[PDB]
């Protein structure tokens, strides 16, 4: 249904123009018109105000609307100054029905001066216009006066034309508003007309009769329709009775030959107004009329369980046995009054099944009205609406009521598809929607080599001698369509060589010529069986991509060139609703495991480090010597991922030994981790094992860390792509190589010293003798550090009751604290063969030193300064004797910063010697 | 060794008392040297400070006045008391507070509004007496169940248009009973007669001063009247707190939405107040009847309870209608009205209250924490509400006060008021942050070290170069002795 440029008509403001609409298709002439009711338009009839009008509108010929000269007579006089009828404010045009040349309009609110007594009574009336003759028709203007008879019949409230030129008319007010149906032959209506007679009687009239008082205020005749429900070939009458059965509502079907009741439908909810609008039409192509009944005010359980007013439509399919099959449709909004108007459309799309429009005139945004189109299918109506038309005029002083009246099933433009007319009497408008031709397009795409091989590199790449693999893609388009359509349609086709690959990551296929993953072409097609086809040759990139498992998807989409496919009036065609706008198909590529296209891996990992012990310091980079293997059908895009400790940092693969693979690798910190990612073949050859030679910095910068790497091998395989987790744990060794050494200066001395004299109470350095200085060094020449250690140093003090080396002082480098067990500088002195002398035979002095932190390779020193006691050697006990004084130093470590790690008690010692000789020996 | 009374470098009574309630200053000069004058309260009383040399101020709340919460509904000396206590005093130590309880008990009778809708169709001529008797007895009954009853009424016949109206004879417009040669009032759509008022006698007289009219079709336009009585607030006089009842009387079927198309009325009911200054439904002839959905929606929107008071022969019909309008009851209208009065008695029995506290005159310097002990002794900290209260039901709220430091004003007040209830609890608030000892201040006079300071609480606030316990020492002077 065209919805962008429909035909809009307007009547005089406040005229209700559009209350009732219909088509006019004269048999004599060829042009078609629209008939629209204006039940409040102001007419030129003498003395009549708001008499109502029926307007004929020209459609394409400038869309002019002009009134029909139905009646130019004001009130008639039953006597001088005694009016007979009250045409003013009659709702003439409240119901318009046209069949060939017969136009029938009705005024339900026409009161006439009862012939027996001066009195108003709305008997209603109608006008029937043939080619040129025009007559007035009013069954209820009879001698059955008053409400108890046909006084308030209000005939013409609803009307319809029977297939065999019988007019059916519904008076909802007859017999105390019980209602009534009157069916009369048009020929008898025109033949019996007599202007001087007001109660004309027709011989072949079919009418219902008065019933008991229990049926009062039932409103039979509120709406009418025609359809055959007993198979006699003569259309039967269907009427809605919205107030029957304690207000439940009902629908009566009366035989169209003797007016005998056939079927009764009953509602289920009070006051739902089940029967406001009825429609008979076959909705499943079974040739049996089906009944649609509207209940605009039906209330149903809401989301919260509370009743909400949405309306309802009951669809009763007829069956041969006489039963009925009833389903129901519910409205999609609250207070929208869905089901107010039901309009058969005929085959709106030529799908073979009749389609129906249902109006919710107070739905949509701003309550501007809405209309839903339901397409008929075999076995019932498609409960899901296919199209939704929305009102476009805002309320001036009254709801627009768009969709309050509808009429379809007439091809006004002669394009082979029926059109629709909708009334917006709230804004006094009428809108014609033209149905568009429905083109059904069958598109067939096929890739002959569904599975493609790189090895089939038999195709010459244009522009270069290089070779590629060429595969075929075929695409065919056939566009069928009923009705007036252009003989030729310019379709546009677009093909994508690789769907998915989101964000344009990579596309592995390109057309042989003008390499590009997309290609579009305009191909003409003529409506017919010629399945016009075209082919393209596309080639894949050897190692330009890293994903050879996910299938390559070919995608095709076609767009009809609507612009040039329209008619001369500018009505563009449409494509079928259910046909998919795109067709996609799957290609494939395989490596190894040919028979098992679904290729299954079986991965396995192992790890065993060579130097599984570390010294907690500067050492060779740690290498795991990882083993990776597979025994499955393969391993695609295999990669080894190793998570390393924070103390380990990635190092390049080992090139010293060629047995290890020449594997490129990289590092990342995804998700706050420490990952080393290397490749293991894409794919692994029969799962053949590989040997890793990667290294790591294993930089241990936290003494509290205890002793581990984890690792895995994964692949791009679609299943079983994760290998078992394999972890290794190296150990930490405390290689704190502590060494103690020393030196003495001078290394030798000659006695007696030059310019020296014996002194009994020396007070300065010169008085005692030469200065002897000893340096001791403790160095932790190892990768492992210690936090606290114990240091010792023993010194020779006195030999033969005589001092050997008179200590002057001891100096601390700073990394240790020292304490002397014996008095230092007791007297407070101002600062042949050689025999060994030391603490073994001589009174000895020792100084105990506690050493603090000593890092990797760090060292500390201790200094001792002493004076050589010359008088000791000048004594008789040592005269002409040469000696070698000895001292020893020792260390012992006690506390390491690696508190968690094991601590080993390591100790050692060394010696420092000085030489003294008698320079002035006796003459030989 | 107090956590904050000495660690904060406390040296003044004012700040010693202002830092926290746990901190107090020992003032007497007789205190021997030792722990500071602001030791922990638990041990400061024994840490060389005599009992009379220290004060331990503590926040407290005093219930000066209280009253039993009017257990029974009889008259009181002045009026019933709904909330207790009546007034309390609260001396709050800086940054100190505690708990106090307030209990509420509904004793006042509920406010009720009744609107009576009378069908004045000709079919009711035999039922007019029953309508009048029911209208009188509604008040006579409810007045004995409550005291805030307001009553009113209106009437309806049908839309004044063809085919419903009697328009045919020129002189029948003023007497639709022209055919029977009797007189009946001209027919009308809907007219609001008497607003909701407490004058029961006026309502009785007006109801008994009514007469019937006549239209054509048996169904009536009562739904228009219901909708207008619902959506019109000022005209009807609905109260925002009273329980609203809308009694509706009829004896025949009812017109429903889309029945007006027969009369040329196709505009859907607007659902707006359309009663003009003449107390007539001015949109009767141009707007259709209202659908049941709209009626239910508007009844719910304004908390109006709808009761059908219908005759026997239609009761079932309207009974079924009640199923489509949840929250509505139906009763037989007859000479014996007890059956339909039981509906109103039950409806009144169904009334329930709400309790919500208020905070009116509090400043930003004070706050409360609420803990509600609602019905069934269910305790729930963190709210100020309670539902499902009958007459005589009781709830309580334990409230913990809180004050920031020492507010800038010594005296204040705040009133706690239950929602709707006129009664309230008034709380007077005072603060005693100032040091009582500081009343003996002596700036630069005798004591201290020849002046040069201000003796306040055993310590002299000495000037520059005079810092010390009694200004005997300077800021940067040390005694080698
Ligand atoms: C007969 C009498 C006992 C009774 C009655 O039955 N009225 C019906 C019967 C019509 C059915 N006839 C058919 N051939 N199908 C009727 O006409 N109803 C429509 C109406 O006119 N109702 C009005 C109320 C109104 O104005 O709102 C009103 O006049 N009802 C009268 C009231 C009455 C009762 C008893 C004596 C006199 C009048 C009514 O109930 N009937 C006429």
């Amino acid at each position: 249904l065209d919805v962008d440029s429909p035909a809009e008509y307007s009547g005089p403001e406040g005229s209700y123009f559009g209350f009732a609409v219909d088509f006019f298709v004269p048999s004599a002439s060829s042009r078609m018109f629209l008939l629209v009711g204006a039940p409040k338009a102001n007419t030129t009839q003498p003395g009549i105000v708001e008499g109502g009008q029926v307007l004929k509108c020209d459609w394409s010929s400038t869309r002019r609307c002009q009134p029909i000269e139905f009646d130019a007579t004001g009130n008639r006089d039953y006597a001088k100054d005694d009016p007979l009828e009250f045409k003013s404010h009659q709702w003439f045009g409240a119901s318009v029905r046209s069949k060939q040349d017969k136009i029938l309009a009705c005024a339900p609110l026409y009161h006439w001066r009862t012939e027996m007594k001066q009195e108003r009574e709305p008997v209603g009336t109608c006008f029937l216009q043939d080619g040129t003759k025009t007559v007035e028709y009013a069954p209820c203007r009879s001698q059955d006066i008053d409400a108890d008879g046909q006084g308030f019949c209000q005939g013409g409230f609803s009307i319809d034309f029977t297939k065999a030129d019988r007019v059916l008319l519904g008076g909802p007010g007859s017999f105390y508003w019980q209602g009534q149906l009157i069916s009369d032959q048009v020929a008898e209506i025109v033949s019996k007309y007599d202007p001087n007679v007001y109660s004309i009687k027709y011989n072949n009239q079919l009418a219902t009769r008065t019933a008991q008082a229990i049926f009062d205020d039932s409103y039979l005749g509120y709406s009418v329709a025609v359809g055959d429900f007993n198979g006699d070939g003569i259309d039967d009458f269907v009427s809605g009775v919205p107030r029957a059965a304690r207000t439940l509502g009902m629908v009566y079907i009366y035989d169209g030959k003797n007016m005998s009741s056939l079927y009764n439908f009953t509602g289920e909810q009070m006051a739902a107004y089940f029967g406001f609008s009825v429609a008979a039409t076959d909705i499943n192509g079974d040739d049996y009329a089906d009944v649609f009944i509207g209940a605009p005010l039906f209330m149903d359980r809401g989301s919260d369980g509370k009743l909400q007013e949405v309306g309802q439509v009951s669809v009763s399919l007829q069956r041969a046995s006489g039963d009925f099959q009833t389903t129901k449709l519910n409205g999609f909004e609250v207070f929208a009054r869905f089901g107010s108007a039901i309009a058969p459309l005929g085959d709106l799309d030529q799908d073979g099944f009749n389609d129906i429009a249902i109006a919710a005139p107070y739905g949509g945004e701003d309550k501007k009205g809405i209309v839903y189109i339901f397409n008929g299918r075999s076995t019932g109506l498609n409960a899901v609406p296919s199209q939704i038309l929305e009102g476009q005029w805002a309320a001036r002083s009254m709801p627009p009521s768009f969709g309050y009246s509808m009429k379809g099933a007439t091809d006004i433009d002669k394009n082979g598809y029926p059109d629709l007319i909708v009334g917006a009497f709230g804004v006094d408008r009428a809108i014609l929607y033209r149905a568009r031709p429905v083109i059904t397009v069958n598109a067939g795409l096929e890739v002959y080599p569904s599975i493609l091989n790189q090895d089939n590199k038999t195709c010459s790449l244009p522009g270069t001698a290089l070779k590629v693999s060429c595969f075929n893609v075929r695409f065919c388009l056939k566009a069928d369509g009923k009705g007036v359509l252009p003989r030729k349609l310019n379709f546009q086709v677009e093909l994508l060589l690789d769907k998915l690959k989101q964000k344009g990551a990579i596309r592995r296929a390109l057309f042989l010529y003008s390499r590009s993953p997309s290609h579009s072409k305009n191909m003409t097609i003529s409506r017919g069986g010629l399945m016009q086809c075209e082919e393209l040759i596309a080639y894949l990139r050897e190692s330009e991509f890293r994903d050879k498992l996910t299938p390559i998807t070919i995608f095709m989409e076609y767009r009809l060139d609507y612009r040039t496919a329209a008619d001369t009036t500018g009505l563009q065609p449409i494509l079928n609703q259910f046909t998919p706008a795109n067709i996609s198909r799957q290609a494939h590529i395989l490596l190894d495991c040919g028979e098992d296209n679904v290729c299954k891996p079986k991965l396995e990992v192992s790890v065993d480090s060579d130097q599984k012990k570390i010294y907690i310091g500067d050492d060779n980079p740690l290498t795991l010597i990882v083993k990776a293997q597979n025994q499955g059908e393969g391993a695609y895009e295999a990669e080894l991922i190793v998570s390393i400790p924070l103390q380990a940092d990635f190092i390049g693969v080992v090139r010293n030994n060629e047995a290890l693979a020449r594997l490129s690798c990289a590092f990342k910190t995804e998700n706050q981790t420490r990952q080393v990612v290397c490749d293991l073949g894409n794919p692994m050859k029969a799962g053949t094992q590989l040997l890793a030679g990667l290294r790591f910095s294993v930089h241990q910068q936290s003494e509290m860390d205890t002793s581990k790497f984890d690792l895995q091998i994964q692949s791009s395989n679609l299943f079983d792509k994760v290998s078992p987790v394999v972890s290794h744990k190296v150990d930490l060794a405390v290689l704190a190589a502590v060494e103690i050494r020393g030196v003495s200066s001078p290394d030798h001395v000659f006695l007696p010293i030059p310019n020296w004299e014996h002194k009994e109470n020396p007070e300065t350095e010169e008085d005692v003798g030469p200065v002897v200085q000893h340096i001791y060094e403790l160095r932790n020449n190892g990768p492992s550090s210690f936090s606290k250690a114990m240091l010792h140093l023993q010194w020779p003090y006195k030999y033969n009751n005589n001092t050997l080396l008179y200590i002057l002082h001891y100096d601390i480098d700073g990394p240790m604290n020292c304490t002397s067990d014996m008095e230092i500088n007791p007297l407070r002195i101002k600062i042949g063969d050689i025999h060994t002398l030391g603490c073994g035979v001589a009174q000895c002095l020792k100084i105990v030193c506690q050493v603090g932190r000593l890092d990797r390779g760090k060292s500390a020193i201790l200094y001792v300064k002493s004076l050589l006691w010359t008088e000791t050697f000048m004594n008789k006990e040592n005269q002409n004797h040469s000696y070698s004084l000895k001292s020893s130093a020792s260390f012992n470590v006690i506390e390491f910063p690696y508190k968690n790690l094991p601590i080993e008690d390591i100790t050692n010692s060394t010696l420092v010697t000085t030489n003294v000789t008698w320079g002035i020996q006796p003459a030989p | 060794g107090p956590n904050i009374c000495t660690t904060r470098g406390v040296s003044s009574c004012q700040q010693c008392l202002a830092v926290s309630p746990m901190c107090a200053w020992c003032s007497d000069e007789a205190l021997p040297l030792g722990s500071p004058r602001c030791d922990l309260k638990e041990n400061l009383l024994k840490d060389n400070c005599a009992p009379e040399s220290i004060e331990f101020p503590v926040s407290e709340a005093r219930v000066l006045e209280d009253r039993p919460l009017s257990d029974k509904g009889s008259g009181d000396s002045s009026q019933v008391t709904q909330v207790s206590p009546q007034r309390i005093a609260l001396r709050l130590r800086p940054d100190d507070s505690k708990n106090f309880s307030i209990q509420v008990r509904q004793v006042e009778d509920y406010p009720v509004d009744i609107y009576y809708l009378m069908d004045l169709s000709y079919s009711m001529k035999d039922d007019l007496w029953s309508i009048q008797n029911l209208g009188t007895k509604l008040a006579t009954q409810m007045r004995k169940l409550t005291s805030n009853l307001r009553i009113g009424f209106g009437a309806f016949v049908d839309k004044p248009v063809s085919p419903y109206m009697y328009i045919s004879p020129p002189e029948a417009l003023e007497n639709p009973c022209y055919d029977m040669k009797t007189t009946c009032l001209p027919m009308f759509g809907y007219k609001h007669v008497l607003t909701l008022t407490d004058q029961v006698t006026r309502f009785n007289e007006e109801v008994k001063k009514q007469s019937v009219s006549r239209n054509r079709d048996a169904p009536e336009g009562g739904f228009d009247a219901i909708m207008q009585a619902t959506v019109c607030d000022e005209k009807i006089g609905w109260r925002n707190d009273a329980s609203h009842l809308l009694v509706f009387t009829t004896d025949a079927k009812t017109h429903i939405a889309l029945d007006g198309r027969l009369a040329g009325i196709v505009q859907p009911n607007d659902g707006q107040c359309h009663v003009g200054s003449d107390n007539h439904y001015s949109a009767s002839t141009t707007m259709d009847y209202p659908s049941l959905g709209l009626m239910t929606e508007k009844l719910s929107q304004k908390n109006i309870n709808l009761i059908f008071a219908v005759t026997e022969n239609v009761v079932n019909l309207y009974q079924n209608y009640s199923e489509l309008i949840p929250g509505t009851t139906v009763g037989v209208l007859s000479m014996d009205s007890s059956n339909v009065l039981q509906l109103i008695v039950d409806a009144y029995g169904k009334i329930r209250s709400k309790v919500e506290l208020e905070v009116r005159d509090l400043p930003e310097e004070l706050s409360l924490s609420f803990n509600a002990t609602c019905l069934n002794n269910e305790v729930i900290p963190g709210l100020k509400s309670c539902m499902g209260l009958k007459i005589g039901d009781t709830v309580s709220f334990s409230i913990e006060a809180k004050v920031r430091g020492c507010p800038q004003e010594k005296e204040k007040s705040f009133t706690i008021k239950p929602v709707g209830f006129k009664d309230s609890l008034i709380v007077q608030v005072t603060f005693d942050c100032d040091c009582a000892c500081q009343a003996q201040a002596e700036p630069n006079s005798h004591r201290c070290n020849n002046g040069n300071g201000t003796f306040e609480c055993g310590v002299c606030r000495c000037g520059p170069g005079w810092l010390g316990s009694q200004c005997e020492c300077s800021e940067e002077d040390y005694r080698p002795s």
